[PDB]
This record gives structure tokens, sequence and C-alpha cells, in this order.
């Protein structure tokens, strides 16, 4: 979120906008290295919700 | 020669009151610590040492406050006055002075003692402790620099001289170098050489209803911060102080003082910390600046 | 004979400034502790003792800062200089020298004191405390080793000599031993005998656009780490510093300094800690290395 004065010089209003833009219109992939000296914190996240018991004792009603 | 300790009520101010704690009736002696402490955030992995960021911490200065009165009446009046003067202002400026430097530190009253253990004619020997706001900064005058035209020399400067209809020769090294610029008197640089933390400026506006004040530029000519105000009438002068503790912005016209805070451009004023570059005067006829720049240890 | 303490603004660097705290105007005296505290994590069960891992902890060195100056002006100029010089650089390397060794410690200013208890001609007697980054390391020159061909001996070396069409005899013990190798000048070994923690190499590249730098091999001939760069033009030299605190990977061409970090191969550079083995030169014509290796107690 960014607060900035209206683009047109005639409009004297100060406005609030939401940003979904980048420094490059067609984003490029960067290749870099992270050293242990940078106080690195490693933790695992889950994007998609899928189940955790890999083995299933399935029962079928007679 | 020897060290001098002044105690100012409001330095940079018309209502300043100075106390000589080195020569006057109320004297400061034996400062506890004038140095500094630092926390470097050093974390070590497998014997190898990695260093973070140093937070320079300033410690409380405790002085052996002595009074030099002639009577019990004098010594009491000195304690009732000196201590209340420090209390009247939210913070007091201690000036450290020596043969080589004149630094200043903004103090706040931490602890003062009053006891009935008197010497002769009701003499006082007590301990006064102060809390550090900002330790060691240089309060100095800031002025613009003028550019002057170089002298005209035959054969060296670009001129059509000597035998008619004039002649200028291309030589190797000496060749033709421009003398100066037509009306070089327009060029004025307010140079910023070191990072300034706070300031106090007096600005004289030219045109009313035109944003008036100062903008700051970096080494590449880009604006990062600006103190600009759009008034209705021509103010005699605009008194601006960047000090965090007593921030002052005001427009003076005659004997009347006007608050300029709501009229100020809030988007242009991005930072208080001034970086290496230059200052430009927006709609100003004259400007007077007093710059205060920090030093950790002196 | 006697020991020598020397404070360095930037060791391994061109902008170095050295202060003799043993012989100069500003001296360090009576170090607090030069030893070490160890925590072994020992737990005893039913009289039997079990030992964990020893965390060798390094303690703050507190010196006795003392200036010797002809005038009050001189000693105030010494305190302002020595402290700012330590503050100007993020960390300062203290050199410890004796008849037997020349160790170094990376220090960060923890606390410095300034008081008004002056001796003769205004002489300071204060306490200067330092935080340990790395305690005791050896800064030495690392060079490659050359291999030379063994001498040719009749009967001992593999040659077809004497009576035509030559003869070499199989004896017991003396028999035939190869003299050397054709072009023995190709073999060069940058031997690493003890584990090193950081280094300052000056690499001179050969071919442009071909990855240039250094690679490190273990005792079995396997690569564990490699600092290599793929530049567009031939750099005059690539100045690399593996120090954690001020890591530098810059290329030099003429008087121009270029940062080579984004051009580097990030996959090959797995570790900073160099193990026992050898070092190879990738696309390099010449290389100059300075190796720093740690010692807990000296
Ligand atoms: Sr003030
Ligand atoms: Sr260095």
């Amino acid at each position: 979120t960014t607060i900035q004065h209206a683009p047109s010089e005639t409009d004297p209003r100060n406005l609030l906008f939401i940003n979904f833009a980048s420094r490059n219109w067609n984003r490029k992939r960067i290749t870099t290295r992270v050293d242990i000296k940078q106080s690195v914190t490693m933790d695992t996240e889950t994007i998609v919700d899928r189940s955790a018991y890999n083995f299933a004792v399935v029962f079928v009603k007679n | 020669g020897v060290r001098q300790y002044k105690i100012h009520t409001n330095l940079d101010g018309t209502d300043d009151k100075v106390w000589d704690v080195t020569n006057g009736k109320v004297r400061f002696y034996q400062p506890s610590n004038l140095g500094l402490q630092s926390t470097n955030n050093i974390w070590q992995s497998n014997g190898i040492g990695v260093m973070g960021t140093r937070s320079i911490t300033q410690p409380q200065i405790e002085f052996k406050l002595e009074t030099f009165g002639e009577s019990l009446e004098e010594n009491y009046q000195l304690m009732k006055d000196f201590v209340n003067d420090i209390l009247s202002k939210k913070f007091v400026t201690l000036e450290y002075q020596t043969e080589i430097f004149q630094v200043y530190a903004d103090l706040a009253l931490a602890d003062v003692t009053k006891t009935e253990g008197y010497g002769k004619n009701g003499t006082f020997s007590e301990k006064i402790t102060f809390d550090i706001i900002t330790k060691w900064y240089t309060y100095e005058n800031l002025t613009f620099d003028k550019i002057q035209n170089g002298k005209v020399i035959a054969g060296m400067s670009k001129i059509y001289g000597g035998t008619a209809p004039g002649n200028y020769k291309y030589i190797k090294g000496t060749s033709y170098t421009y003398y100066g610029e037509s009306d070089i008197d327009r060029l004025s640089r307010w140079d910023i050489k070191e990072e300034i933390f706070s300031f106090m400026g007096i600005l004289y506006p030219k045109l009313p209803k035109t944003p008036a004040g100062v903008r700051f530029l970096d080494d590449i000519g880009n604006e990062y911060t600006a103190i600009v105000f759009k008034t209705e009438q021509v103010q005699d002068y605009i008194l601006i102080n960047t000090d965090v503790n007593d921030e002052t912005y005001q427009g003076w016209k005659g004997t009347t003082a006007l608050n300029l805070f709501p009229v100020m451009d809030f988007e242009r004023y991005r930072t208080r910390i001034i970086e290496k570059g230059q200052m430009e005067l927006i709609n100003l006829s004259k400007a007077e600046f007093k710059i205060k720049r920090k030093a950790d240890f002196v």
C-alpha cells in the first residue's frame, strides 16, 4: 500500500493506492547464494492443504 | 588552556541563560564518565566470529556540584536558582570546551542531592546526575559559497584579440580555456560535506502564495527532503528548527508569530537527517543557517 | 625480548594505520585476561562422569589506556584521535607479539572511559574494554610448492645405455627407478596442512569469459568448495577476501574497481572453511595468498 499525490497536476488530492506492480513488467529469475553468516532461519510452510496419514486402514460396510 | 563547562538553558535561543560551572558561583567537578559504551552484537559460529551492528550507548554523567556563596543565604539562593533553571526547560545543553574543541551535549536532570553537611558560610558539596539525550555535537554557522570568474589572459583565454579581426590559437595544453561565465554571480552553493543530524534556520521569503522554504539534494542532483510552506502573505522571516525535542516551525510578520505546521508540505519533507550534497532556496531572498552535527567520542 | 601490542585500523589492507600501544604516545597496560573460559557440559550419573562438548568462551580484554603528552592540548588530541580511529572501522585487529609468536585478535570497542583526573601536563589514565570477535589467529603467507626431476644414474635409471643397442638390468633393490617426468614444471601444489578459516587472495586471470578463480580439494581429491568468476574482459587482478566481517570479491582493471559477486558461481562455493588437502588455480596465470588460521590459547 502506497500514499502518493494524484498523477495529474490539476488534481490537488493526496491519494492511497494498492501496488501489484514490479520494477520489471516481464519479471526475470535471479540466481543467488545465502551464507550461514546472515543469521538464517529455516522453517517449513504448506501452500496446499492435503492429508497427513499416508497409510489407510479402510473399512467398507456390509 | 584549561577545560570550560557552560550550562545553557536554551542554546540557539533568545531566552538563553548561561551558567559557568568552571568559573561561576555554582561549579561542576569530577565528571563520572565522558566516554562511551557499545554493544556490538557479536555472535560466534564454530569459533569464527561474526559482528552485527554497534549500538553506541551513552552513560549518565554525575558531577560533584559545589556552590561558592559568601553567606548561608547566598548558597541556598544558588541551589534554589540553578536547580530550578534546569527544571524550567525540558532539557539543558552542556558545553564541553577545550583548546582543540567546543562540543555540546543535551542533558536531562536525572538526580540532584541536598544535604545539611555544610562547610564554612553554609557551603554546598552535592552530587548532580544527568541523563544523556545526545552526546557531543558541533553547533556551527552554515553559509553559502560564492563562485568567481577566472582572470582573462592573452593566448590562454577564448578571446579574439591582438591583430584584427582577432585571433585565438589551439595549443597543446595551454590552448583555450574559458575565463568564466557571464553573470557568474547567479551561482551559489550551500555545501553539505558531512551528515547533519539537526538544524536551526531563518528564511526570508520573496513572493507570497508560492511555496517558500528549503529543499535538499544529494550528490547526483536528486531531491530527497524539503521544508516548504505555502503562506497567504509575505512573512518577514520563517524560523524553522529541526530539533526533535523542541521542533519549531513559525512564520514571523512584524511582532506576530504564526504556526506554519498545517501549511507545510508533508509529502516533500521525507527525512530530518541531511546527507552529503547541497541545499537550494525555494522562493527566498536571504537565508541564515546554524547546523548541529553529531560526534560519538570527543 | 619484551612483548609488543599494536592496534591496526585495517590489517590486510592498503588503508592501514598502526598505533603502537607498547612504545607510542598512547599505551595499553596490564591486560585483564588473555586466557580462556571453557564450558564442558559435564553431567555425573551415580559417581560416573559423562562429558558433552566444550564451548571455548573468550572474555573481554580490559586494558589500562595511558597517554604521554607534552601539553593538555596534546593528550586531548590523542584521545580524540585513537578512539575515532577505532570507531571509524567496524572492527580493529590487535597484534600480540613475543619472542616466540606473532598472533592477532579481531576486536570491537566495548567501552572507553574519559575522566578529569589528569596527571602531569594533562595525562590520561583510563580503562579501555574490548569485545572478542576472534581470539588469536596466525596471519601468514601461503605459497605453492614446485616439483623437480631426479638425477639420471647409470644402472639405476631406466635408460638403454652402454653397449649398443642399449641395456637396463633388473637387480634386487637397485634395479630400475624412473628419473622423473617429461615436463615436471606442470606439477604445482598449494598444500593445505591445517584447517584455515579465512584468506586474502590476489588472483591474476588468464583468459576472458572462461571461469577464473580457485578450487579446493580434500585428501582424496574431491572438490568441497570453489570461488570462481566468469567476467566479460580480462581483469588485471581479482582481489578476494573471505573474511566474514568484510567479505570482498572485487575485480580490478587499471584504476577501476568492479564488484564481482553477482558474476561468481554460487553452486561451487559451498563453504568458507578450508580443509586439509590442496588448492587448484582455475584460469589463473599468477596468484598471491595470505592465510589466517585460528589458535584458542597462545
Ligand atoms: Sr532550543
Ligand atoms: Sr580488512
